[PDB]
């Protein structure tokens, strides 16, 4: 409640946030295939007799099978061109009041008032009838203007944080981790991700940048890890679910072949027909390439703490000064360097 | 309008697969292909172990899919075709002929749908089967053999990260220079392994040189690659027109029944380009297939990129709060309103609009009851190894009336 | 139900279901079953060396 | 199309209207690109009977 | 589209032109004035 | 092999010069760069400070 | 067994012709001084002493 008062008035509490936002882009691809890349078998076509509204529907079914008769890899694809981004790079905060299951406050009026102030100043909110035994879908709106809105998830971290971490391709958890580092045993992924006796794998002079979102049962790990399932009743996709969940990994294969298996077109984990980037609908097949999801990294875009320093006065390119007095400007480190015009 | 029927063999996508008929395909459980690969061996001396040549055995299995297409006739046409309630034979014969023509016109497109969808299934399975070039090329170039140690694998992983950050939109970024595009197309062609040789008739050009594969693109990418980058070898090709069927009979039939196991040109207008030292097809099938239908063309797949920005960071060190010049951002007030800690971040939208995330947007995340859900944390923390630490600062005592 | 010819005749027909703890696989069908008509097999598609 | 693709297409429409507005009197020093868009104009109308 | 394109306008004639015998000014805000750069389709026309 | 110093302080008062007056200014009344240095900053293999 | 015997022995006999070039490369790498020293020695030192 005091945090509500201070954030509404204009005070700065003694915390800092790191925001994560996932975006989609339409890309034209380019695939090459060798000569005997597939052994293709054709079956026999069968006909189903099926009744209809007034008449009959005939469904023709033909089974077929394919064999990849290549000793190595016989097909190589690569993204070539960038079309329009399908999503919107807006400022849509994630509302945690969609999730039920945690311990509530003692007084119901405090929780209702907290939800009432949280609903003000935001787009997506639970509906005012508050449907018990329901999905808690946010209230539908009028037409959308510039694409699907992408939610931003907020992770707490100390104020005295080394800003040079965010100037390169970093990890939002605060400690670099993942499947990529092995070679001695099988129970090493948990030791990388959670054992703070030994130092960080990447930045080898410290344990973790923040101690509030990196330990086994810290704040960010109790809130965003998919194992404990605190935000399971939320119908909205969390953009840093992939950075916090321990992925199930078999170590029978080596690192490189398992990386190439992970590098293929994985299934989508968001929605492309809704207006709020909801969770994955079951039974919908959309295969999207996922860079920076197998590397467990996230690229910083062109962001700054002041609009004055973000753009220089020369009728052309934007500003490039790093810090001025206490502000900052992070230069673009994303793959979208020569695209997305300003 | 008369619909233009597409045959699968005239397309250049048929060069990426070998087709064969199999009538007893619904009665297979797990088809198996087998490989026997041997490796050479070098001889050395000194403090090295003597080596022995290794033989590898690899087994792959088939994957079964299907195709489906529907075909409907209305109730009135079904009543006319069943020869029920016949009357007025001069005025119902025209309706019966109209129903017959409608049924034939439906069945033509229904039969054409399978030949139109075979190319779609081939594109889908090839898209699933293909690793990215940006990860395949430095892996296939850097490590000589494999079984790397920790250091070489770590350096390879760092180079892989740098390469997938750099070469991501390699056609639309360096589109001004054709030399880079023609240089990395040759890398993509000569970065994949060939397949087996056993065949009878293969796709050649007019001269007779056997082609090596297909390179499927969007129409925009095809015209961009063809306007200045790749050189035309030919505009005609020779394709097979027969599948080549096989069945089981004789001893194979009784082996399958009892034991449950079994063992085993036309001139076409199509462009051909030369990349590196290999002659490949360049198909951009978007008008022959996927035109005036209700399905989406593949090769227009999506990518997901996650962005991270810090929000309220104050540089704790007094050394880091430096200005590049004296009068950089001056004001009128006696206190410069930039030494105060920042409370917001500014970034650009999809359309180039300025947007702001102030700290008021964190009320949805930090003003929840999940901030005070410490119980599971305490339960997990109490099951660790604890030493008897002194309790001076965590103990509250009671008065003694003194 | 392999369909091969019988090797030898069997005498003394009795209630076979009474002694089910003998043999290693016992299957009883009333008149006919859909499991009797199933000719699934495995096919080897060639070896490459 | 769904709502999202329609909105993205509308934003691209606004940008494209603002871009090639006075196209021949603007990029008069690039004869290749004028032909490159004249081909795009001609190969954009569906034919007739 | 129900849109309106902003022209080259400024709140002061001082920053509307620069002192280099050529192109006009580009400074956006100076102290409390402003200069809105041209976003209309008439960028390379209508001579200044 | 690479060689760098850490705590080297230029003893001559002549040698402690700035190229311009207001190069690296602060808000403190004492500039925290006239103090003797206590560390050195280099670049990693991947470009990290 | 005989076919495996011959297939093993053929690569075993190929190994010596494959490794003679490796031994020649090793001894030539050991025998060769660097060009960066040998180039100015042959020029700036005409005879010696």
């Amino acid at each position: 409640i005091s945090l509500t008062h201070q954030l509404r008035t204009g005070f700065h509490p003694g915390i800092a946030f790191t925001v994560v936002r996932q975006d989609r882009f339409a890309t034209e691809q380019l695939l090459y295939a060798e000569r005997a890349s597939e052994s293709y078998f054709v079956g026999q076509i069968q006909v189903h007799h099926h009744d209809a509204i007034g008449g009959v529907n005939f469904t023709l079914t033909q089974p077929r099978a394919h064999v990849d008769l290549g000793v190595g890899y016989t097909a190589v694809c690569a993204t070539a061109a960038l079309r329009c981004p399908l999503t919107d790079m807006g400022n849509t905060a994630q509302n945690l009041f969609f999730s039920r299951g945690g311990v509530p406050m003692l007084h119901d009026n405090v929780t209702e008032s907290l939800r009432r102030i949280t609903a003000s100043g935001g787009r997506l909110n639970p509906t005012e009838p508050l449907p018990i035994f329901g999905g808690l879908r946010p209230a539908t709106s009028a037409g959308i203007a510039r694409g699907q809105a992408s939610v931003c998830e907020f992770v707490a971290m100390p104020v005295s944080t080394d800003l040079q971490y965010f100037r390169t391709a970093c990890n939002p958890r605060g400690r670099a981790s993942g499947m990529l580092y092995m070679g001695d045993r099988d129970a090493d992924i948990e030791a990388i991700m959670f054992d703070h006796t030994q130092s960080d794998v990447a930045y080898t002079d410290r344990a973790t940048l923040n101690p509030w979102a990196s330990q086994k049962h810290s704040y960010g790990d109790r809130l965003y890890n998919g194992t404990y399932n605190l935000t399971g009743a939320s119908p909205i996709y969390s953009p840093c679910f992939k950075f916090f969940t321990p992925a199930e990994v078999n170590t029978n294969c080596n690192t490189l072949d398992r990386l190439l298996m992970e590098a293929k077109a994985v299934a989508s984990q968001s929605s492309t027909d809704t207006e709020y980037q909801f969770k994955r609908p079951p039974g919908s097949t959309e295969m999207t390439q996922d860079p920076c999801g197998l590397f467990q990294e996230a690229y910083p875009p062109l962001c700054s703490s002041d609009a004055a320093m973000l753009r220089t006065a020369h009728a052309g390119e934007t500003g490039a000064d790093e810090v001025h007095l206490a502000q900052y400007l992070i230069r673009d480190a994303s793959p979208l360097r020569g695209c997305l015009p300003l | 309008n008369t619909l233009n029927f597409v045959r699968f063999l005239e397309l250049g996508l048929s060069v990426a697969c070998i087709c064969t008929k199999f009538p007893e395909l619904a009665y297979v459980r797990d088809g198996v292909i087998q490989f026997e690969v041997q490796q050479p061996m070098i001889a050395r001396d000194g403090p090295h172990p003597v080596d022995q040549p290794v033989h590898n055995y690899m087994v792959k299995r088939i994957h079964k899919r299907s195709l489906s297409a529907a075909f409907a006739i209305a109730s009135e046409a079904l009543s006319l075709l069943s020869n029920t309630y016949v009357d007025g034979t001069e005025i119902d014969s025209s309706l019966r002929i109209r129903a017959i023509q409608q049924m034939a016109r439906n069945l033509r497109t229904v039969l054409d749908s399978f030949e139109r969808g075979t190319a779609d299934q081939l594109l889908g399975v090839l898209l699933e089967k293909a690793p990215p070039l940006s990860l395949l090329s430095p892996i296939n170039k850097f490590q000589p053999e494999g079984h790397l140690n920790r250091v070489a694998r770590a350096a390879l992983l760092s180079d892989l990260k740098r390469r997938v950050c750099a070469d991501m939109f390699f056609m639309t970024r360096h589109a001004r220079e054709p030399r880079l595009i023609s240089a990395y197309l040759s890398d993509m062609v000569s970065c994949t392994q060939p397949s087996v040789m056993v065949s009878r008739i293969t796709h050649t050009n007019t001269r007779g040189r056997q082609v090596d594969g297909v390179l499927v693109t969007t129409a925009t990418l095809k015209r961009q690659l063809l306007q200045g980058i790749l050189q035309i070898d030919d505009t005609a090709a020779d394709v097979p027109v027969t599948y080549g069927e096989m069945v089981l009979q004789g001893t194979n039939l009784v082996t399958a029944l009892v034991m449950g196991k079994a063992v085993r040109n036309a001139r076409v207008p199509a462009d051909l380009v030369i990349v590196g030292d290999k002659l490949v097809f360049l198909e951009a099938l978007e008008r022959r297939v996927y035109q005036a239908t209700r399905v989406a063309y593949p090769l227009i797949g999506n990518i997901d990129i996650t962005f991270i920005m810090p929000m309220g960071v104050f540089q704790a060190n007094s050394m880091d709060r430096y200005t590049r010049h004296a009068g950089d951002f001056s004001t009128v007030s006696e206190q410069d309103p930039r030494q105060f800690p920042p409370q917001g971040i500014f970034f650009y939208n999809k359309d180039g609009i300025l947007t702001q995330l102030t700290l008021r947007d964190a009320m949805g995340t930090i003003c929840h009851s999940s901030l005070l859900d410490v119980e599971a944390t305490l339960v997990a923390l109490r099951q660790q190894h604890l030493d008897r630490q002194c309790y001076f600062g965590v103990y509250v005592a009671e008065g003694t009336e003194d | 139900p392999a369909g091969i010819i019988p090797t030898g005749n069997v005498l003394s027909t009795i209630e076979v279901c009474a002694h089910r703890c003998i043999f290693d696989f016992f299957k009883q069908i009333r008149s006919d079953d859909n499991s009797l008509y199933s000719a699934q097999f495995d096919i080897l598609l060639g070896t490459y060396c």
